[PDB]
């Protein structure tokens, strides 16, 4: 139920969802379903 | 390929 433009893998480093939108093609540090 | 951002 999240954006179909999502590329899903976890950032094992700081604890981030690198969730990459292959529309413009950019990796978000972020979690859209959370805050941290 | 997109995986594992930390340095950026």
């Amino acid at each position: 139920k999240l954006p179909p433009g999502w590329e899903k893998r976890m950032s094992r480093s700081s604890g981030r969802v690198y969730y990459f939108n292959h529309i413009t093609n950019a990796s978000q540090w972020e979690r859209p379903s959370g805050n941290s | 390929i997109p995986e594992t951002p930390p340095p950026g």
